[PDB]
């Protein structure tokens, strides 16, 4: 048993016709203090997987090292480490899910909520969630913490069921994700303007975008507010 | 449920001119209920006397433990343990149980057989030695004993005088404590004779 | 308890009161609180009295074995480390609050050690319930590089402040002066209070106590 | 790595001999002469500082060791084996005695503890006996002055005077003639220096001889153990 | 005598005959080499084709430790794998505590101390391999060779196995002819040549060549296997020199 | 591995004997003789010190006779260092019994436990046995005065009179000859000394080569006293019986 | 406590106040919170005195043993050893440590390690109870690649304000300058800094 | 005769495995020498690099144990490095536990005590090495202490180790007979290094290039080894006198 000290907020994500998109802001909060403004919370594993992490940042950095160490270990005595026997999103997730559940079962959890986004060998979209309790689930859209309440409602209007995934292009999906990140910045007190976004496509591969910003901000209506 | 005041009891020791005295009450109770009026709290290992107040199971256990340890001592050393040495053994043994202590208030008394010097000492439950020229007190009427001894005591008392002083200290202290009394024993100790007297006291 | 120490020109002056208490009751009026660690290092003790005695005795024993092996006088930094590391491991449950002072090959050193395993290295320190009274005297009158008889007087004055103004402290004033050329263990240094004189003789005459039975055994 | 030597390396032979103990005693025989003499008011122990090289600083190598303030030790046989026994002897004097009783052990009991350690090397798994004989001199309040010998077996005996190692047979005879029950400490030092001169081949002076006493307190007590200086030995060699 | 029946026993010479006997197992193994170059190291090994039935390219013998170190060995192959597994554990615990990847000299002593430990007790057997290993760290390139005794040194070039003397002679010519240095791509070609030349001492069965390298410029300081076009080019260079 | 150097201290011979026990007994047969004699009003323990030197401190010495508690003593034959390990174990065992039951340990119980320790060293652990034979002399309120012996096998037996160590064959014949059941302590003292005097490998039996002890009820009323004889007292008792 | 470390052109400077308290009593007014774990790797200590002292001692031991085998450790390596101790013992520690060091390759580097045992590499770092009061000031006044004199002034002005508002901070301002030139110790007294 | 295979006594009271470990000491065929100045302690050792394929910079038998203590080894490198890693660990722990730098003689005693254990315990072989420790101790001043496979140790005015050790030893003895003092009466370490090399040249009867030698120097608060060019500078100075 501990308590989380330095923390990250929402990770959001969705599927689209050819792959998946995932995003998270670059803030490390220390309670109400917005302490660290340059924290990367999307961590790529190979060229087919991105792990997005929220919650305790010290525990995130621990998980980052476990993944880095997983890549090293998979390369050992493996001539096909960059081909048929490369790490899959499903392998990386199952490992983390095993760890998370083991740790909760020893009453010493890793204080995080994690989304593993990627594309598999056969072109299939992979998107799955795991948290400090070892609870897992998949859905066309996934979001952690605050994003579950605000991002999912917006993202589900683009992909409401499985049959909407082939109908959703990468442009429509990325717009929706960037739009959701704006809404979260207005309304989440422990979020920041600066964020990272990652697309994993079956054709164009892994595209990792840094130093994005929330823009097109509606504040004009604020001048007309007089008292309560 | 305060372990040091479940059973009750008191011990006091004094020094005199070439002598020492150690006294104790005889009560053993269970809170309000008086159970035994024969429970002596003073034991000896050769010429070294040890009185123990507090939780009665620990009083008994510690007596048995120091008998064990002084018996082995005598076999290996080929001589009786002296008061100064025994005092150190008591301290070591109590501090060995620092975070799970015996709930006791031990008092050492005796005359060093080599030097002829009267010696007394007291301990807290955790082993801290309290040495004194004059008197050591212990038990549920320790406050009362402190007051009696501080006003009645004078140095270099003859064995017969010292008996009167220590007895009056114990009796009047015991009668102001609900959990002490029910009989009393005084040991007068000289260089090579020991006199044990039972005192008449009120039985309420 | 009031314990204190200062670094003076030639070395170290430690100080302590002599009152041992059992709650509100004084159990010993002339109790020794300055402990021997090694021939050149002494340790004043406050907090839990058993913890203080047993911690200084253990580290004094281990330093003796260390010194026999190395064939040279022990240092204050090693006394400091051994006390510190032990007290830290027990997370404050050993309630030893020490003023450690001595003179090395590297010169005089003075430390304050706390129950949780923190140490401060200082030119003057005070500990125990009377630390504030004593520290007031040091903040008033301390200067670096004092002469011996001046430093003696300052520590004595700081212990006195504790004796009179703190109820937990009392009795005599013990000093320990440590330099390269000597060790002066002054017990007692001062008797600031006379023992109260009693006006009556309350001792009972012989035969006054009521006896039931008697038994005599020779040795 | 498994320490698989859980069995005794010292066993009884058909004749009833414990080979490794006898062989350890042979190693003691090859070692340099050391002796001990007991006076009325003190004890003396002595040995030759056999320097392995003249470049070596023989002051650094102490054959005569302080165990407690009132107890000293000297040996004959294997030096490294002695050094670890002195370390354990010093430690056991604190752990199993001083931390319990608040005083140093008497000579006979510290001897008994060393003897025990040496016995265990004679019976425990995967070890050889110690290749040393010790001479332990000491004082305590209730037993007075005493001198003890300790062998590789773990057996120990008290002595008025004795010797061990190289020239021990000759040295013991020399002591039998000179020793009486009315010797002062100075007389015993004089006899120790005479006895030791016989077994020494080369240089015989304060730099090649190591000699210590258990005597009066040197200013709670002062220590009775005192190691004689190079000068103090040379002074007594002029009145020899 | 009997001094050679138990590991860790000194003979009257002051030798550990069991270690010397492990060296015989190494001498019996196939040839492996290491060439230190300008900004890195190159490793090569002879793989004897026992049968047509061995799948080509698919019994890999060179092993990576961490991401920057390569290891190759001659002798008892399983013993070498045991040593690399330990190397991987040692490298992992270094990176865990100190963050930076293990320096090559540091890594060399980790293997050295471990191999030396297997000469200290009679309850273990010495390693039946000599191991050539190295890589690139903050201080540049390092090449090492480690023997059953635990002995290791830094090398300009290294060789062990059945063709070690042939390979050593060929290595010594490179050191003399290139005092300024050899390039990484050159060293790959030379490694091929030397394995082909050292194959004369094992010429009943024909063989398969395997090469790897770490180079600050050519592989970005990481260990990579030489495959495809670069391998066939190195093979062709070697074939031209034997004729 | 280490199998090569294992003596196998806990195996049987083809004849069903324990090598190491037999060889330990052979060792003990060269140790100084010790005699125990049980009388109706007490027990005598007498033992011969191993070839003495004139410079040995005789008064502050203990080699053969050891006190286990106030009611039990032992005479030793064998390795002294081995005996002291066992003696301390026995001393502790007595005190455990006293702490548990508030009664002094019955002699047989102590003897059985010490003998059981010895047995263990012959069945498991691969260590050499203890090269020691004990004579136990003691008193308890169940059986009164008792003599026992134990040896490296861990076998023990009870006796009216017995010897251990050197020349036991000759010593036992002599004891068997002059012992009778109604004997007193002072007669047993004389028998013990006379037996040692005839079986000794020395020229003549003197005070300085002997240890002597009695366990009598010759204290004051119904209680037992242990008397470990001082050098002068052995000198006097040796004159009183006309050996010197 | 008010502590900070600031990178600049020639290396890095560490700064700290000298006040240690038990509640509102000042147990030590002349404390040294800037401690050496290697020749040119130092740390600022905040939180429990006993915890930070015990950690710093263990780190100094680790880096001494590192040096014996592998030569001079990087500042990153020192920070990693601090992190490892802080993270794995988070439940039993109250330690906020800033690690600062000078390499010749990497120049000046600052790593901060808050309560959870996370690691953050920054141009400058502030910590301790007094840091809260100077976030605004420090963000407005920090520039990269300052001179030695500018960085000394930046730290002096910053800790001056932290001390002014925080009751848990005070006494002297100690500083340690880490450059290629060596190690310099600076002290600034109340009569100077209070009237800035 | 299994008493020659493990560390138990022979009938003549000898330990053959200890004796044979002493013979392993000379297996490298290298000679070392140590001397003391006023302010310093200098140690020098022969450096033989037979193979042209070796990286000569990695061939060393001198180790920097702590900041203050240096150690030269006579014996095979695997055992030498085993001894070095332990000494480093021991000296680091000492400093952590006791708050001051491990003295040279105390480390020597500790390593000698470890060596002793291998001569008494059967499962551990002795290391076939002789360890020479050097420092300028803050209490005892310039110090040389030496450890062997028997577990023996002693301080030295000066010393030598290796196959041709007796020649070097007598050469040094004869100098200290002449000078009448315990050390080299010299201000700078540079000239004490020059003395060490000069007296090694005379005793061995060989000349040295810069790559034939290895030099460690202990001063107050640091021990350091010399580069090939530092030694070359030193060789030039001897030749020009
Ligand atoms: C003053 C320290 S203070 C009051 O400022 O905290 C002294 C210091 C001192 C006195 C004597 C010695 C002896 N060498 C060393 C240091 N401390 C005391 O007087 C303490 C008060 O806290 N007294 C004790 O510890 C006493 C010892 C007396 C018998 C003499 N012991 C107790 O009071 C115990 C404490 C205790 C420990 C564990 C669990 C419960 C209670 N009480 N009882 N019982
Ligand atoms: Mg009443
Ligand atoms: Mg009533
Ligand atoms: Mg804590
Ligand atoms: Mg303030
Ligand atoms: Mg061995």
């Amino acid at each position: 048993t501990q308590q989380p000290i330095v923390t990250g907020t929402s990770v959001i994500s969705m599927k689209y016709d050819n792959g998946v998109i995932i995003a998270a802001d670059n803030l490390g909060s220390y309670g109400s203090l917005l302490r660290f403004n340059g924290v990367e919370r999307l961590i790529p594993v190979g060229d087919n997987t991105v792990v997005g992490i929220s919650g305790d940042i010290s525990d995130m950095q621990h998980i980052e090292r476990l993944l880095k160490d997983l890549v090293t270990e998979n390369a050992y005595d493996n001539p096909l480490a960059d081909a048929e026997e490369a790490l899959e999103p499903s392998y990386i997730f199952e490992y983390l899910a095993t760890v998370m559940y083991q740790r909760r079962s020893k009453m010493n959890p890793l204080w995080n909520a994690i989304i593993v986004a990627g594309v598999q060998s056969n072109g299939d979209q992979f998107l799955r969630y795991v948290n400090l309790l070892g609870v897992t689930y998949s859905s066309p859209t996934l979001a952690t913490g605050f994003g579950a309440h605000m991002a999912n409602p917006l993202l589900r209007k683009v992909v409401d069921r499985e049959s909407d995934i082939p109908k959703t292009t990468v442009q429509v999906a990325e717009e929706a994700i960037v739009n959701a990140m704006r809404v979260l910045y207005y309304r989440d007190a422990r979020s920041s303007r600066n964020f990272s976004l990652a697309i994993i496509d079956k054709n164009t591969g892994l595209t990792f975008k840094k130093n994005l910003q929330v823009e097109n901000m509606k504040w004009d209506f604020a001048k007309d507010i007089k008292g309560y | 449920s305060d372990p040091s005041s479940i059973n009750g009891g008191i011990v006091v020791a004094m020094t005199g001119k070439d002598c020492v005295a150690i006294a104790c009450d005889l009560r053993l109770g269970s809170q309000s209920l008086g159970v035994s009026n024969k429970f002596e709290k003073i034991f000896h290992y050769g010429h070294v006397f040890l009185g123990i107040t507090g939780l009665a199971t620990d009083v008994t256990t510690l007596n048995e433990m120091f008998r064990y340890k002084t018996n082995l001592y005598k076999l290996k050393e080929e001589r009786a343990i002296e008061p100064e040495t025994f005092t150190q053994l008591v301290s070591s043994s109590l501090y060995e149980r620092r975070f799970g202590p015996y709930f006791v208030g031990p008092v050492v008394a005796g005359i060093n057989s080599k030097s002829g010097k009267p010696f007394i000492a007291g301990f807290d439950l955790i082993g801290c030695i309290d040495e004194a020229k004059d008197f050591i007190v212990s038990g549920t009427a320790s406050d009362q004993l402190f007051g009696m001894c501080e006003s009645l005591y004078e140095p270099n008392l003859e064995p017969e005088d010292l008996f009167e002083t220590i007895s009056q200290a114990l009796l009047n202290a015991a009668d102001r404590d609900a959990l002490s009394g029910w009989g009393a024993v005084v040991y007068i100790i000289k260089k090579d004779e020991v006199v044990k007297r039972y005192l008449k006291m009120r039985q309420d | 308890t009031t314990i204190a120490g200062v670094v003076y020109k030639d070395g170290i002056v430690l100080g302590a009161d002599t009152r041992a208490t059992e709650g509100m009751v004084v159990a010993d009026k002339n109790c020794s609180k300055i402990h021997f660690i090694s021939p050149n290092i002494y340790c004043c003790g406050a907090g839990t009295a058993a913890d203080t005695d047993m911690t200084t005795q253990l580290i004094s024993s281990n330093l003796e074995l260390h010194s026999l092996s190395t064939g040279r006088l022990p240092r204050v930094v090693t006394a400091n480390r051994m006390l510190k590391q032990m007290l830290f491991r027990y997370q404050g449950y050993i309630g030893a609050a020490l003023v450690l002072g001595g003179v090395d090959v590297t010169g005089p050193h003075l430390y304050s050690i706390y129950p949780h395993g923190s140490t401060d290295k200082l030119p003057y320190v005070t500990m125990g319930s009377g630390s504030l009274a004593a520290m007031a005297v040091f903040e008033d009158k301390f200067r670096p590089d004092m002469e011996e008889e001046e430093a003696k007087n300052l520590v004595s004055e700081a212990i006195a402040a504790g004796i009179f103004n703190d109820l937990g402290s009392g009795g005599n004033i013990d000093l320990c002066v440590i330099s390269k050329n000597k060790l002066d263990f002054l017990r007692p240094y001062t008797v600031p209070n006379k023992k109260g004189t009693r006006l009556g003789r309350y001792r009972c005459e012989k035969g006054t106590t009521a006896v039931l039975t008697e038994k005599i055994t020779p040795l | 790595m498994t320490d698989r030597y859980s069995f005794s390396l010292t066993t009884f032979s058909p004749s009833g001999k414990l080979g490794q103990i006898d062989y350890a005693l042979t190693a003691v025989k090859q070692g340099v002469t050391s002796l001990g003499i007991k006076a009325t008011n003190g004890v003396v122990i002595a040995t030759e500082k056999k320097s392995s090289s003249p470049l070596a600083m023989s002051e650094t190598l102490s054959k005569v060791s302080l165990l407690t303030p009132d107890i000293g030790a000297v040996y004959s046989g294997m030096g490294p084996d002695y050094r670890v026994l002195v370390d354990k002897s010093r430690k056991v004097a604190h752990t199993s005695y001083k931390r319990i009783y608040g005083e140093y052990p008497p000579t006979k009991l510290l001897v008994s503890e060393v003897a025990k350690i040496m016995q265990e090397a004679t019976q425990s798994g995967g070890v050889r006996p110690f290749g040393v004989s010790l001479l332990i001199a000491g004082h305590d309040e209730f037993n007075g002055f005493s001198l003890y010998q300790v062998d590789p077996s773990g057996s120990y005996f008290p002595w008025k005077a004795t010797a061990i190692g190289k020239g021990s047979v000759a040295a013991k005879t020399f002591l039998e003639k000179r020793w009486n029950d009315e010797l002062e400490l100075e007389d015993a030092i004089h006899i120790a220096l005479l006895t030791l001169k016989e077994s020494v081949e080369g240089e015989f002076n304060g730099d090649t001889i190591e000699l210590a006493i258990i005597g009066d307190e040197n200013p709670d007590k002062g220590p009775r153990f005192r190691k004689l200086t190079s000068q103090e030995i040379n002074d007594r060699l002029e009145a020899l | 005598t009997g001094y050679d029946l138990s590991n860790s026993v000194f003979s009257p010479d002051g030798r550990n005959f069991q270690v010397e006997y492990a060296v015989k197992a190494v001498e019996n193994g196939t040839t492996s080499i290491g060439i230190k170059c300008n900004d890195g190291v190159v490793f090569a090994v002879e793989k004897l084709i026992t049968s047509k039935l061995l799948v080509p390219q698919k019994n890999v013998k060179i092993q990576v430790v961490d991401r920057h170190i390569g290891c190759v060995y001659s002798g008892l192959i399983p013993d070498g794998r045991h040593l690399v597994n330990r190397g991987r554990e040692e490298a992992a615990s270094f990176k865990k505590l100190y963050k930076t990847p293990i320096p090559i000299p540091a890594f060399a002593d980790r293997l050295g101390q471990y191999v030396q430990a297997h000469t200290l007790y009679n309850s273990v057997r010495p390693f039946g391999v000599s191991t050539i290993f190295g890589g690139v760290d903050k201080n540049g390139a390092h090449l090492y060779m480690l023997e059953p005794s635990g002995s290791y040194w830094g090398y300009k070039g290294a060789a062990t196995g059945k063709g070690r003397q042939s390979a050593k002679a060929e290595l010594e010519k490179l050191v003399d002819h290139h005092p300024e240095g050899l390039s990484a791509r050159e060293a790959v070609k030379q490694a091929a040549k030397i394995i082909y030349l050292a194959h004369e001492d094992n010429k009943e069965k024909d063989f398969e060549l395997e090469i790897s390298w770490c180079s600050l410029s050519e592989t970005n300081g990481l260990h990579k296997f030489v495959k495809g076009d670069l391998l066939q080019e190195a093979i062709d260079f070697a074939q031209k020199e034997i004729n | 591995g280490s199998r090569r150097y294992d003596s196998r201290t806990t195996i049987f011979s083809p004849e069903g004997r324990l090598y190491q026990v037999e060889y330990a007994l052979e060792s003990i047969s060269h140790a100084g003789t010790a005699i125990g004699i049980m009388a109706s009003d007490g027990i005598v323990l007498a033992a011969e010190r191993k070839v003495t030197s004139t410079l040995l401190e005789q008064d502050t010495s203990t080699e053969k006779l050891y006190k286990l508690n106030d009611k039990i003593a032992v005479a030793v034959a064998g390795l002294t260092a081995d005996a002291e390990i066992l003696i301390n174990t026995a001393r502790i065992h007595a005190q455990n019994y006293l702490k548990t039951y508030n009664e002094d340990i019955p002699v047989e119980i102590l003897v059985r436990r010490l003998s059981d320790i010895k047995q263990g060293y012959t069945q498991h652990g691969g260590l050499r046995p203890f090269g020691v034979s004990f004579i136990y002399a003691g008193y308890d309120d169940r059986y009164g005065y008792q003599l026992y012996t134990s040896n490296p096998s861990g076998n023990y037996t009870g006796w009216k009179a017995i010897s251990v160590g050197a020349n036991t064959s000759a010593a036992q014949t002599l004891l068997q000859m002059d012992y009778k059941d109604d004997m007193k302590v002072d007669d047993a003292i004389e028998l013990a000394l006379k037996t040692l005097s005839k079986t000794t490998d020395s020229s003549a039996l003197t005070y300085d080569r002997l240890e002597f002890a009695t366990i009598r009820k010759g204290a004051n009323d119904g209680e037992v006293y242990q008397k470990i004889f001082k050098p002068q007292e052995i000198k006097d008792i040796l004159v009183k019986t006309g050996i010197t | 406590t008010s502590i900070m470390a600031v990178t600049f052109k020639d290396g890095v400077i560490l700064g700290a106040d000298s006040r240690t308290t038990t509640g509102a009593y000042i147990a030590n007014r002349v404390t040294d919170k800037l401690t050496r774990v290697h020749d040119k790797i130092w740390c600022c200590r905040s939180g429990s005195a006993a915890d930070t002292q015990a950690i710093a001692d263990i780190v100094q031991y680790h880096l001494e043993l590192y040096t014996s085998q592998y030569g001079t450790p990087s500042t990153e390596t020192a920070a990693s050893v601090f992190k490892e101790l802080c993270y794995e013992n988070k439940d039993n520690l109250t330690a906020g440590i800033i690690v600062a060091g000078y390499d010749d390759k990497n120049k000046g580097e600052v790593y901060t390690i808050p309560l959870g045992g996370s690691v953050h590499k920054l141009p400058y770092a502030i910590a301790g109870s007094g840091s809260t009061f100077i976030y605004g000031y420090c963000d407005k006044n920090f520039r990269e690649n300052m001179s030695k004199e500018e960085t000394v002034d930046f730290i002096k002005h910053s800790l001056s304000q932290a001390i002014k508002w925080d009751g848990s901070s005070g006494g002297v301002i100690r500083m340690v300058v880490l450059t290629a030139a060596g190690v310099e110790r600076l002290i600034f007294y109340p009569d100077e800094y209070e009237q800035l | 005769g299994y008493d020659r295979h493990i560390t138990i006594f022979s009938p003549e009271g000898r330990l053959y495995q200890v004796e044979y470990a002493f013979k392993a000491t000379n297996q490298t065929n290298i000679n070392s020498l140590a001397v003391r100045g006023k302010d310093c302690t200098v140690v020098i050792s022969q450096k033989k690099v037979p193979d042209k394929l070796l990286d000569p910079t990695t061939v060393s038998y001198i180790f920097c144990i702590s900041r203050t203590i240096g150690m030269v080894v006579n014996g095979p490198i695997p055992d030498a490095r085993n001894a070095a890693l332990r000494a480093k660990a021991e000296a680091a722990e000492f400093r952590y536990k006791y708050g001051y730098d491990m003295p040279c003689d105390v480390l020597a005693k500790r390593m000698a005590n470890l060596s002793q254990i291998y001569t008494q315990r059967a499962y551990m072989r002795p290391l076939g090495v002789i360890l020479t420790f050097v420092s300028v101790d803050e209490e005892l001043g310039p110090s040389i202490y030496k450890t062997d496979p028997a577990g023996y140790y002693v301080g030295y005015k000066a010393t030598a180790t290796g196959p041709k050790q007796q020649e070097i030893t007598t050469n040094l003895e004869n100098h200290f007979k002449k000078s009448k003092i315990d050390h080299i009466n010299e201000e700078s370490w540079e000239k004490v290094v020059e003395f060490a090399i000069t007296h090694m040249i005379d005793a061995l009867g060989t000349e040295f290039s810069k790559n034939d030698l290895e030099v460690g120097v202990a001063t107050k608060d640091k021990f350091f080894t010399l580069s090939a060019e530092n030694i070359e500078e030193r060789l030039v100075a001897i030749a020009e006198q």
